[PDB]
């Protein structure tokens, strides 16, 4: 594993120091349907016309990004995604910009959102939850070794591919940092205590989010919830979590070690690091190598009708992609 | 039940991230 990481960091660094730019154009793609939306952007199913290859394209409005003060975070997402490579991370295939927007063209994950399936199904069995959790663990092992913090783990950002495996998407809050960072980032339900306590935080927040994710997958609802954010933040600091009775003993134990407010006792952030997780009882049946190699039998396979199918996603109101005659925030996004 | 309280909450839909 150390051999693999050393090699991974070399390839990563090369790309980080010399990032790729404008490797495609908008009119080479056929806009087919909006797959999802958010803050100041939307993701659509697109077809590369010359090849017939389908892709997922995120479109950001430059002015909207500036308005929401996401300039630096956006540049981070662009520079990091073009430099990383892991089977469970969505691969940025092309990126370009025009007078009005920023474009990220990535591998399309036809299976849909984990959020969708979990809400519809209610909750995942422990083995089903364990399967996804293992992919996240390995992904965080990879990302962290590169000094990257993800900061937005949640069902909404995890898509299922054709094989029923996970594809981590949306690196809008990802950042390469050594030491502590301070940005109040994330989604309320998955924020670690340190993020709300202004003392700064490190990679350990991703491990707390993992604990929230495993909890929500196995229970059907988050460990900390309430009508408004402020109510949520308070529960997160009370350091008290209630577990459903159907939770196994090993699962409750792992969770207590993951949702640990004391940063000196939280798993993933200790002396043995990620291994304290990989070797925990709840993961005894998990074959880490087989998972990385994608050879473990997926508990859920969202088969679909040929390429370009969007049946596993919801319906959104379509909107035209506007491109002014005037170049907008040219300077601000010059390196994108 | 906890499930009922969650489903009756306004936070069962896609959750928007917090920026600033
Ligand atoms: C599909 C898909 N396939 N290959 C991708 C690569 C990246 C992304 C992506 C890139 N930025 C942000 C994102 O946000 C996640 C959700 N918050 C919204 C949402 C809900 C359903 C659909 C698309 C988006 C997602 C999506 C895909």
């Amino acid at each position: 594993v150390k051999e693999f990481l050393a090699k991974a960091k070399e390839d990563f660094l090369k790309k980080w120091e010399n990032p790729a730019q404008n490797t495609a154009h908008l009119d080479q793609f056929e806009r087919i349907k909006t797959l999802g939306t958010g803050s100041f952007g939307r993701v659509m199913l697109v077809k590369h016309m010359e090849t017939g290859n389908h892709y997922a394209m995120k479109i950001l409005d430059k002015q909207k990004v500036v308005k929401l003060k996401q300039i630096e975070h956006t540049l981070n997402e662009k520079r990091i995604l073009q430099a990383v490579n892991f089977p469970f991370l969505v691969k940025l295939e092309f990126s370009f910009k025009d007078n009005s927007n920023l474009y990220m063209v990535m591998e399309y994950v036809p299976g849909g959102e984990m959020f969708s399936h979990l809400r519809r199904i209610g909750r995942f069995s422990e083995p089903h939850a364990r399967f996804y959790a293992a992919q996240i663990v390995l992904t965080f092992e990879y990302l962290h070794s590169l000094d990257l913090i993800y900061r937005d783990l949640k069902p909404e950002n995890l898509l299922i591919d054709q094989q029923g495996y996970i594809q981590v998407t949306d690196f809008g809050f990802a950042k390469r940092v050594k030491g502590r960072t301070w940005t109040l980032c994330g989604t309320p339900e998955y924020l670690a205590p340190e993020i709300i306590l202004s003392k700064g935080y490190n990679k350990a927040v991703d491990w707390w989010a993992l604990g929230v994710l495993i909890y929500e997958m196995a229970a059907g609802y988050p460990p900390f919830f309430a009508d408004q954010p402020i109510q949520i933040y308070e529960k997160i600091v009370s350091g008290k979590v209630r577990f459903p009775s159907h939770f196994s003993s090993d699962l409750k134990d792992l969770l207590r070690n993951l949702l640990q407010v004391d940063l000196t006792k939280r798993f993933g952030n200790l002396k043995d690091g990620v291994n304290d997780i990989k070797n925990h009882k709840w993961f005894a049946t998990t074959d880490w190598i087989a998972i990385y190699q994608r050879k473990v039998e997926a508990p859920f396979i969202p088969k679909f009708k040929g390429p370009g199918d969007t049946s596993n996603f919801d319906d959104y109101e379509e909107e035209e992609i506007r491109v002014s005659i005037n170049e907008k925030c040219g300077k601000e996004f010059s390196e994108f | 039940t906890t499930y009922a309280d969650f489903i009756a909450s306004g936070r069962t839909g896609r959750r928007n991230a917090i920026h600033d």
